[PDB]
């Protein structure tokens, strides 16, 4: 008996099933569907307060 | 006839801009003295005659002085905003009551807030084009103050103008024909003057230009002719809400010198703030702003409410 087997299921499992030179090129294929934000760095603004300052 | 009225009309446009000008510019001296005696100094006694001229000296100096432009292209978006200041703080002028008309100018009131809202665009801008973060600091600051004050400006109009039961200024007047308006709405008069030195950006409110935070805020980066246009701005901005403060509380006797005297005195009362109070926080303002005053005029609203609805209900 054959049973789904892994070529099977790699028949699916692209961007695209039937994969083109685009999509399967970049794949994004986050399980959970959720990513999470990845913190980036917040530089704050520089002030040369005084000498020239009452 | 009808082309005398409209002649009349610009002359008494025109003449008013010169006079409220020059008054504006010659006041620029009374703070001077003013200031001077309230704490122990003499004040400007010392060119002309007792100090007389010495506006003129100043204006003289300044359209003297180059105008070091900012960094190249800006000039003319740099050369924009005190014009476009200048021009509210005098054309706000046009809206103020005359018995002699000079104007059939209804919507008074709300003609009031807008010209008191543009504020804001000119400050900002004028920041903006300095390009300078000490400027830039003080137009935010600027700009975080004015607008946050008008919302508890609007409320405390409306109070007057259920009172009076119109938007039309004039009636400002018959209704005060026998006894003046303060006596009736003292705790307004100190709101409403915190909301028009608000508004004026003097001190205790003065994180606009400031000094000792910002160098001068956004007035940082402003030559001669610039600034002096500018400086003449706020002091035509500061007598228009003493005039404001005068029609509304103190009888609105335009015809009448008292009124005048009434002026003077209010726009002395600006300067006795200016040399005695310090000034606030950024966030303490906010909080006397909203969880202040706003309550404040919403009280007197839903107070005054009722009470012409008692006052319509008697007759
Ligand atoms: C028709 C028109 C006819 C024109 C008539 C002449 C008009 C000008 C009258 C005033 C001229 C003053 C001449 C004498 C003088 O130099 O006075 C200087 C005076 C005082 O300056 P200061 O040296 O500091 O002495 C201070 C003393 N406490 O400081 C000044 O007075 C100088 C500043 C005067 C401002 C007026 C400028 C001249 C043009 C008139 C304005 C338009």
């Amino acid at each position: 008996k054959w049973y789904p087997d892994p070529e099977f299921m790699k028949q699916f499992s692209g961007p695209v099933m039937y994969p083109d030179e685009v999509t399967s090129l970049w794949t994004v294929p986050p399980w959970n569907s959720k990513v999470t934000p990845v913190e980036k760095s917040v530089r704050n603004l520089t002030l040369n307060f005084g000498p020239q300052h009452p | 006839m009808f082309y005398m009225e409209f002649i009349l009309s610009l002359i008494g446009s025109l003449l008013l801009i010169i006079c409220v000008l020059v008054s504006v510019a010659f006041l620029t001296l009374l703070e001077r003295k003013v200031l001077g005696y309230i704490q122990i100094r003499k004040g400007p006694n010392k060119v002309g005659l007792m100090g007389i001229p010495q506006p003129f000296c100043d204006a003289i100096k300044l359209f003297t002085k180059e105008q070091t432009y900012p960094l190249l292209s800006n000039y003319l978006s740099y050369y924009i905003s005190p014009i476009f200041s200048l021009f509210l703080s005098l054309f706000v002028w046009m809206c103020m009551p005359f018995f002699v008309k000079l104007y059939s100018f209804n919507l008074g009131g709300l003609f009031f807030l807008c010209c008191t809202s543009l504020g804001v665009y000119t400050v900002m801008v004028a920041g903006w084009s300095s390009n300078s973060n000490y400027a830039l600091l003080g137009g935010l600051r600027a700009v975080a103050q004015t607008i946050s004050y008008e919302v508890s400006l609007a409320l405390i109009l409306l109070s007057f103008i259920f009172l009076i039961g119109s938007y039309n200024m004039i009636y400002f007047f018959f209704y005060q024909v026998y006894m003046w308006f303060l006596i009736i709405l003292f705790p307004m008069a100190l709101v409403w003057v915190s909301i028009s030195l608000a508004e004026t950006n003097r001190t205790p409110f003065d994180f606009a230009e400031g000094e000792s935070e910002l160098v001068s805020g956004f007035n940082v980066e402003y030559s001669s002719g610039g600034f002096a246009l500018i400086f003449m701005a706020e002091y035509a901005s500061i007598l228009f809400m003493s005039m404001l403060f005068c029609v509304i509380f103190l009888g609105c006797d335009v015809f009448n010198l008292l009124f005048y005297m009434k002026l003077t005195f209010i726009s002395f009362v600006f300067i006795w703030v200016r040399g005695t109070l310090p000034r606030f926080r950024y966030d303490k303002l906010m909080y006397l702003a909203w969880k202040c005053f706003l309550s404040f005029s919403l009280n007197y609203l839903l107070f005054f409410i009722g009470f012409k609805i008692l006052l319509f209900s008697l007759l």
